[PDB]
């Protein structure tokens, strides 16, 4: 008990992980930077903003 | 602005808090459990807050019961573990009885039947042997004082006395904060209570407290762990104020030693060896001797670099006088030098 | 021998996780990455610095409208700010005042908070002015609440010291589900977009992803050295970042199972308390025991800049809905808001 079903779960939890199936880090790296590219051009804190359109100007 | 006018409202209250958190002295209890730290809060309450009112003691009924049936049944449960034989072999079918009922009854409640069966096991001598043996096994603090006047707790028209109150136990969970007026300022002393969890991720909130009243259990010098039998509950309690009073978060902080249930001590230091907590122990085994040396033993963990002292004060917390006395020595000095 | 066959069985089936993550391991996000052209020195300016709290911040939330947002001190209050005009909207006296986390309803309904009282209190705001209506308190945990996120007005999830988190029906005030797995406190938790998703990061300095439906951890992402105090979900939710005692963050991919990148600097040896992508994903802002906000660039790992402004830990941070500004929360009890 506890000790030993901790573990029994513990176990029982990585046989589930291990069958992960997997992708390709440079699949999912190129996804995600193409997913920031596409819009930190419009990012506030990228570019900072006008003051103008500034809702936190004085 | 209707919005601007609420915001200064709402500051106005802000800075009414602010005066008042000012005259406020903040007052951290820590001990392991069972060490006095509830009982404490209790006391404050009856000392400084009109005391419990008749359906609050009313309320206290089924806990006290819950306590009483516990009690009985440790002692029980250790008749079998201890293989101690029963001063009359009938009550060999009372604890058989008493043991069935305990899991088909209601919790909290006390069928006559049922204390008819603890009071006849309670003057066993088989039983009383058990009882005088508590150290052997997980027996709740208030066992002999429930079980010894069962008759009273069950008698119609029974109300909770303060004592009953004080004497009693209830699990639960979460922060118990209480907050009170004394000697024209505010008081707002805390437990944190069944706290499951690792204490250095929450430690950090209390730095900054007037003063952490650290309750040792005098008496736990010859008992062990409920859920780790090998740990001695003393060498736990020195292990717990080491890793307190040398935290980061507190080097500059009041700290008092309450070192609690002197009463059970005083009774128990004639019949145990504190070498079952210090081996290393050559003192003589008496209240004063015994007692001083405890004291010293805690207080050598201090490695601070601001050497303010730590008081130490020898106290019951169930008895409402004694506390009402420590907490007023106590309240001087931290008024006097914070 | 049980338990040991069990010990082996267990670190068997770890050295053949991280196989597998090396089998998927063909390059590296800054490799990828290089040929994108640095953001350059950030450089924000505190717009405003909300002055109210009586001591310590600990939490904090923007509201949807990326205008309101309410904060949480052990001063036992939950202020709401119009951090536009800085006018104050309402001031809760907490009946626990030990609180250690705060959320805003996205209907901007209810928030909610809680911390050493291990309930989660619910508030209604649409109710009461200056103070307000408590509507629901989620009694089950029984260890301090560190971190809770409503779905919507019935639903919240919530991080506990006790090491599990919990789905509530707050009509009901049960728990609907219970996650179990971790084996340390869990400080922090985040939703994905989709709220059919959530990662929780823990002392066990471990990250799990968790079905809200079905109850059960769908994978555990690990490489951190202490405890993750903080995590967040990034915009896309196929990935999210983490913020840890170690002095380092981290990004992690769901479906490559594994981190894509570490930001750290061997000149910032403090803890981290909180992390948050800005709108595109493209910088990752992280508050540390320093008393500075330090920003990253998320697809380089530079630190494009820093906000210093506070003279005590940065325990909180977010970043508006609209990605217009940065808020943060200090022990120094104020909270700023940078642009
Ligand atoms: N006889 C006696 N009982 C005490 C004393 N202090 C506390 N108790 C009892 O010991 C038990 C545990 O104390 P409690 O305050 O609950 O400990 P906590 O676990 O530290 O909150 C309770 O049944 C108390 O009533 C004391 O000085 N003498």
């Amino acid at each position: 008990l506890t000790e030993k079903d901790k573990l029994k779960m513990e176990v029982d939890q990585l046989k589930k992980e291990v069958t992960l199936e997997r992708m390709l880090v440079s699949k999912c790296c190129e996804e995600f930077r193409d997913y920031v590219e596409e819009r930190s051009g419009e990012d506030p804190l990228v570019k900072g903003i006008p003051e103008d359109k500034n809702p936190f100007k004085e | 602005s209707a919005e601007e006018k609420h915001s200064r409202e709402l500051e106005k209250k802000l800075k009414e808090d602010a005066e008042k958190d000012a005259r406020t002295v903040k007052l951290l209890l820590l001990g392991a459990g069972e060490s006095g730290k509830s009982t404490i809060v209790k006391q404050m309450k009856i000392i400084h807050q009109d005391g419990y009112s008749l359906e609050e003691c009313l309320e206290f009924i089924a806990i006290i019961y819950g306590n009483t049936l516990q009690s009985i049944l440790a002692i029980v449960r250790a008749m079998t573990t201890l293989n101690i034989q029963y001063g009359d072999s009938a009550r060999q079918d009372d604890a058989r009885k008493l043991m069935h009922m305990a899991d088909t009854i209601e919790e909290g409640t006390m069928p006559k039947e049922m204390s008819d069966i603890i009071q006849r096991l309670w003057k066993d001598s088989g039983i009383q042997a058990c009882f005088d043996r508590a150290s052997e096994y997980q027996l709740n603090d208030s066992a002999g004082y429930y079980l010894s006047d069962l008759e009273r707790l069950v008698t119609p028209g029974y109300v909770p006395t303060e004592q009953d109150v004080l004497r009693s136990r209830v699990k639960t969970t979460g922060i118990i904060e209480t907050q009170f007026s004394f000697k024209d300022l505010n008081f707002r002393m805390f437990d944190v209570g069944g706290q499951r969890s690792e204490r250095k991720k929450w430690i950090h909130c209390f730095e900054g407290v007037t003063a952490i009243i650290f309750c040792v259990a005098l008496s736990d010098y010859d008992l062990v762990l409920a859920e780790d039998e090998e740990m001695n509950r003393m060498h736990e309690s020195m292990k717990l104020f080491d890793s307190i009073c040398n935290n980061k978060w507190f080097t500059d902080t009041s700290i008092i030693l309450f070192l609690n249930k002197k009463d059970l001590f005083e009774e128990k230091i004639k019949k145990s060896p504190l070498t079952i907590c210090y081996p290393e122990y050559a003192g003589s085994n008496t209240y004063e001797e015994a007692g001083n040396y405890i004291k010293v033993q805690f207080l050598e963990l201090n490695m601070r670099r601001d050497v303010k002292e730590i008081y130490s004060h020898m106290t019951c917390a169930t008895d409402t006088q004694n506390v009402k006395f420590v907490f007023d020595a106590v309240t001087d000095i931290i008024i006097k030098e914070n | 021998s049980e338990l040991d066959q069990l010990r082996q069985e267990a670190e068997q089936l770890k050295n053949q996780i991280r196989d597998a993550r090396k089998a998927c391991a063909d390059a590296t996000l800054s490799q990828i990455t290089n040929n994108i052209d640095p953001v350059g020195r950030i450089q924000m300016r505190t717009r405003r610095t909300l002055r109210g709290h009586l001591a310590k911040i600990y939490a904090m939330h923007w509201g949807t409208d990326s205008r309101l947002l309410l904060s949480a001190s052990q001063d036992g209050k939950l202020i709401i700010w119009d951090s536009y005009t800085t006018n104050k909207v309402h001031a809760i006296p907490l009946r626990s005042s030990w609180v250690m986390t705060c959320a805003y309803a996205p209907s901007g309904n209810y928030v909610a908070c809680g911390g050493l009282d291990n309930i989660c209190s619910i508030y209604n705001l649409k109710t009461r002015e200056g103070n307000v209506r408590v509507s629901r308190e989620l009694a089950g945990h029984t260890g301090y609440l560190s971190c809770c996120r409503f779905l919507d007005d019935n639903q919240i999830v919530t991080s506990s010291g006790d090491t599990t988190c919990a789905l509530w029906d707050i009509e009901t005030g049960q728990q609907t589900t219970t996650f179990t797995g971790h084996t340390g406190d869990v400080m922090s938790l985040s939703l994905a977009p989709d709220t059919r998703l959530f990662v929780s990061g823990a002392c066990d300095a471990s990250a799990k992803l968790w079905d809200v439906r079905e109850g059960m951890c769908r994978q555990t992402f690990t490489g951190h050295e202490s405890d993750i105090n903080a995590i967040c979900f990034f915009p896309n939710g196929n990935a999210f970042a983490t913020g840890s005692d170690d002095a380092t963050c981290r990004l992690f991919d769901l479906r490559a199972d594994q981190e894509l990148m570490t930001y750290s600097h061997d000149n910032i040896i403090c803890g981290i308390t909180s992390v948050s992508f800005s709108k595109s994903g493209r910088l990752l802002l992280a508050g540390y025991d320093d008393f500075n906000c330090n920003v990253w660039d998320a697809l380089k790992a530079d630190r494009a800049g820093v906000l210093a402004g506070h003279d005590n830990r940065v325990s909180c941070l977010g970043v508006t809905d609209d990605g217009m500004a940065v808020a943060t929360g200090s022990w120094d009890s104020f909270l700023k808001i940078w642009n």
